[PDB]
RNA sequence: GUAAAUGUGAUCGAGAGGGAAUGAGCACUGUAAUGUGCACAGGAACGAGGAAUUGCUAGUAAUCGUUAUCUCAUUAAGAAG
């Protein structure tokens, strides 16, 4: 069975790439949040991934990472991670896997429960 | 371009010798004030007979903006009753004119129902219709006739006219016109 | 005695192209609108390359004709038609281009769909529940 | 039963014999009598008119009009 | 004299297509038998030979713009002189304008002819695309 | 006037027929004999007063002569059928769905009405559709439930 | 005030300035009344409607037809 | 982004009317897309509307566009002309 790809990357070099490298083969709208560079918050995230990612070894789970950067799309770099987003109420926990890629982190959480009369 | 003598309807049609054939009707229907084209803006609409006043063919165009979605279209109007003049002078072979003069004359109901009851119940009774409302509903009845029967059917308009004006002027059964006139006398001298 | 010399061919009732029935006697634009993923603009640009008469009749075409489109359909690239007039653009699956006819349509819309469903897209949740995704306010239209 | 998308020589040969003594006539006679679709009855029409056996008498945007053989027009 | 009114659109702009094509002053854009000349347009025009029908139309813009002495013709006059009523579902109908590419391109071929001159503030004509126009229009009348 | 609606046929299989209470009817006013110039939808449902205020289910006023006509739905139904359906009274041959009312006017016509079957195996066939005035249906266990002569 | 905002690229090492454009209702407040809705904002008045019934008389409006 | 209905010629031929839910994309505004534009698909109800009910007497009613008018970074299927 083959290995995980994104747009005709491998995950082995996809995990080596530059954000910058990976911009080329995300959608539209994507591309513009990456083109308009992050924000001082999204920056933080990232390098705490980028963190985590290195220092975490043998078969203990790295703590849990949270943020408000809902817009931000998700990035090769946090694959494996547990990461909190926030509702507007609570930090909604998930795993980054790898068929996310392409995607924001708000399209993964709800905002508002599902309507049952 | 195509003349330089004296004023024809379309510049084809020769505007004179019309007789209307009806003394109840004569002094209501205008073939007299020679136009060049059915079109005018004369404002006698605010006066008290001056609907009366506006000449025939003019009358007949309006009644073919309707349906709602061809209001205003008079252009389109005029450029398919042209063509039915064209159809019927050809048919016919007789003055375009005289086949609406005639038309007009056969389809208009002399007798009504109507209800006469004041102080009571209203009970309906025949009555005799005024020479202004007997053309006022010809000219309607041979609109409406025509309006209906292109509306699903493979036939181009104009065609439908001139099939129409003949058989209403030559009093046919075969006129939804005039059938209809039928069916309003038989109604009235019901109630007689 | 003089002949008319104008006449359609001889024509076939309806013929066969891609597990599709198309009716021999309308005309060929709006008749390659039968096959799903031939719309009428992508029709037209198809018959100007196979370069048959669009005033033809479906069932007036020979078997080399049906070929000549049969081999545009399965391959446009080749003969011109580029990329931004074609069904599915940068798959994410593959990378590349390509353009999608008959039951591969709804067949890639599945198992798209039920991807996004295995990890919890809430796109693909709410097109399965009959609900809409492109924004649209749900209260007062779209019952029933 | 449906319109058709041929004139065959037997129709074509009865419709020479029915245009003559039949004054104005359109493409609706030709696919109301006979049972021609409208894209042929255009295509037959046109014919006749260059070979002299019809006239033309009218063709004001796409409403055109024809004539046969008792065709007869009014006199001053 | 204004020599260009003398004879009828529908007659002029037909009659100037043949002699475009048989001389080949103008060369069709790439995949001119698939592309609309607008996003108001709901198909890809019927004749083939349509962006010739262009040519002999513009050319007949600058015409009667040289007539009445107007200001020099530009690319944005010429898109809103070809453009029309955008259909927009369960919308009302919008004015759009004409693509301009298709209009660049007939410029500058023209230009590399010799038969449009672009100014600082439009295009306008040359010497040699009024005689073509002055000695056909003389048989043509005749 | 009183009116009794009645299903008549030639009926196999059939343990029960039932009828939506709902008529496309012809009205015709008893004051001018004047036919309303479209059918009126009649159902058990619409909830209507005389100027009495007696409950009835149709209120129609005259175009012609103004006069008020009125129309009740009494249902001949012996049992509803999973509270929805009106089991059909059979009599005889045939089967009496409901009994019209007419004040003021004169019904000339129903036009359809939506039929429902419970055949003799519990099998209900909703909204039947009679196909020149034949209905019929086989199970899975061939058993036959039809309709001959549909009125 | 024109507020400014940092921003990084995608190497999230190298920083950028960028401003935020004034747009929306947060601005804009009624001179006589400080609201935030129905402000007439032509002729570069920024007073809401109905305040502006009030003083048109003495900025000198009238209603001829 | 400087009318549209409309005028002439071709074309299409009775769900080639209609554009709703949806796919992989390609751009724009923005601090942020969730908003808007574009291309290719895809192709739902609806075949003139029950009981009732609303205006309108002449350049009026209805039709057709347009707003260097108001809302407005971007957004009119709203008002006021
Ligand atoms: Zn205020």
């Amino acid at each position: 069975f083959k290995e995980f790809s994104y747009k005709g990357v491998n995950l082995e070099t996809l995990t080596s790439m530059s954000i910058s490298e990976f911009k080329e083969l995300l959608p539209s709208k994507l591309r513009r949040s990456i083109n308009r560079g992050f924000s001082a918050a999204e920056r933080d995230f990232i390098k705490k991934c980028i963190k985590a990612r290195s220092e975490n070894t043998g078969l203990e789970r790295p703590e849990q990472i949270n943020t408000n950067t809902r817009n931000l799309p998700i990035l090769p770099t946090m694959i494996g991670l547990q990461i909190g987003v926030y509702s507007g109420r609570d930090f909604m926990p998930m795993v980054i896997k790898e068929e996310m890629l392409g995607r924001r982190l708000r399209d993964y959480v709800e905002t508002r429960k599902l309507c049952t009369h | 371009t195509e003349t330089s003598g004296d004023i024809k309807l379309f510049g084809r049609y020769p505007y004179t010798d019309l007789e209307v054939k009806d003394i109840t009707l004569e002094k209501y229907i205008n073939v007299a004030s020679k136009v060049i084209l059915p079109h005018t803006s004369s404002r006698l609409n605010t006066k008290k007979f001056g609907r009366t006043k506006i000449p025939v063919v003019e009358r007949f165009v309006n009644a073919m903006m309707r349906k709602g979605r061809n209001n205003g279209k008079k252009t389109l109007a005029m450029r398919i009753v042209k063509d039915a003049f064209f159809i019927i002078e050809g048919v016919t072979g007789q003055n375009p004119i005289q086949i609406l003069v005639d038309a007009i004359c056969n389809s208009g109901p002399r007798e009504d129902s109507a209800r006469i009851g004041k102080g009571g119940v209203m009970k309906r009774s025949s009555v005799d219709v005024s020479p202004l409302r007997r053309i006022n509903i010809a000219i309607f009845l041979l609109a409406k006739g025509v309006r209906n029967s292109t509306f699903k059917d493979i036939k181009m308009l104009p065609e439908i006219i001139a099939e129409e004006l003949i058989n209403a002027a030559k009093n046919t059964q075969s006129s939804f016109a005039v059938k209809k006139k039928e069916e309003i006398e038989r109604i009235a001298k019901s109630n007689r | 005695k003089l002949v008319f010399n104008n006449n359609p061919l001889p024509i076939q009732a309806m013929i066969r192209m891609f597990n599709t029935n198309i009716d021999g006697k309308k005309q060929i634009i709006k008749a390659l609108t039968t096959i799903r993923g031939i719309g009428d603009r992508l029709s037209l640009a198809i018959l100007r390359r196979a370069k048959i008469p669009t005033d033809k009749r479906a069932g007036e075409l020979t078997e080399d004709e049906l070929n000549e489109i049969n081999e545009v359909i399965l391959n446009p690239q080749k003969y011109d038609i580029p990329e931004w007039m074609l069904n599915h653009q940068n798959d994410p699956i593959d990378g590349t281009t390509k353009h999608l006819i008959g039951n591969q349509i709804e067949g890639t819309i599945r198992l798209w769909n039920e991807r996004g469903k295995k990890i919890g897209l809430v796109r693909a949740f709410r097109t399965s529940l009959g609900l809409k995704v492109r924004g649209q306010r749900t209260k007062s239209n779209g019952r029933g | 039963v449906k319109r058709h998308e041929r004139v065959e020589d037997d129709i074509f040969n009865k419709i020479v014999k029915d245009v003559k003594n039949m004054r104005i006539l359109t493409r609706t006679t030709l696919s109301e009598r006979y049972n021609l679709s409208l894209n042929i009855s255009i295509k037959l029409l046109r014919f006749l008119e260059e070979n002299q056996i019809i006239k033309l008498i009218s063709s004001h945007r796409g409403s055109k009009i024809y004539a046969g053989s008792k065709y007869e027009p009014l006199k001053v | 004299n204004t020599e260009i009114f003398k004879v009828r659109h529908d007659t002029f702009i037909p009659a100037l297509s043949e002699y475009l094509r048989t001389n080949k002053t103008v060369v069709p854009i790439k995949n001119f038998d698939i592309i609309k000349t607008s996003r108001g347009k709901e198909t890809s025009p019927l004749d083939i030979n349509w962006y010739y029908t262009r040519a002999a139309s513009i050319i007949r813009k600058l015409l009667i713009s040289k007539a009445k002495n107007e200001k020099p013709l530009s690319i944005v006059r010429f898109s809103s002189e070809y453009g029309c009523a955008k259909d927009r579902g369960n919308r009302p109908n919008k004015h759009v304008r004409a693509s301009k590419g298709i209009i660049i391109k007939i410029l500058n071929d023209l230009q590399e002819k010799g038969w449009v001159e672009k100014k600082e503030n439009g295009w306008t004509l040359k010497k040699e695309a009024e005689e073509v126009s002055k000695q056909l229009i003389e048989k043509l009348i005749n | 006037m009183k009116y009794n609606v009645y299903i008549e046929g030639t009926f196999s299989g059939i343990q029960s027929i039932m009828v939506e209470q709902v008529y496309p009817i012809t009205i015709k006013c008893s004051g001018c004999n004047l036919v309303h110039k479209k059918d009126v939808i009649l159902s058990i449902d619409s909830i209507n007063y005389t100027d009495k205020d007696e409950k009835v289910n149709l209120k129609v006023k005259c175009a012609s002569c103004t006069r008020q006509m009125y129309i009740l739905i009494k249902s001949m139904a012996t049992e509803l059928y999973e509270e929805k359906f009106y089991c059909a009274k059979k009599e005889d041959n045939r089967y009496l769905a409901s009994q019209l009312q007419g004040r003021g006017c004169y019904i000339e016509k129903i036009k359809d009405a939506n039929i429902h079957v419970l055949s003799e195996k519990g099998r209900i066939y909703p909204d039947i559709v009679f196909d020149e005035g034949y209905w019929r249906e086989e199970d899975n266990m061939n058993n036959t439930s039809s309709i001959e002569d549909f009125n | 005030m024109n507020k400014q905002m940092i921003k990084y690229n995608a190497d999230l090492e190298t920083t950028f300035t960028v401003e935020r454009k004034d747009f929306g209702r947060t601005n804009r407040r009624c001179r006589a009344c400080f609201a935030y809705n129905g402000v007439i904002r032509k002729y570069d008045l920024m007073i809401c409607r109905r305040c502006f019934r009030e003083y048109a008389g003495d900025i000198g409006f009238k209603i001829y037809d």
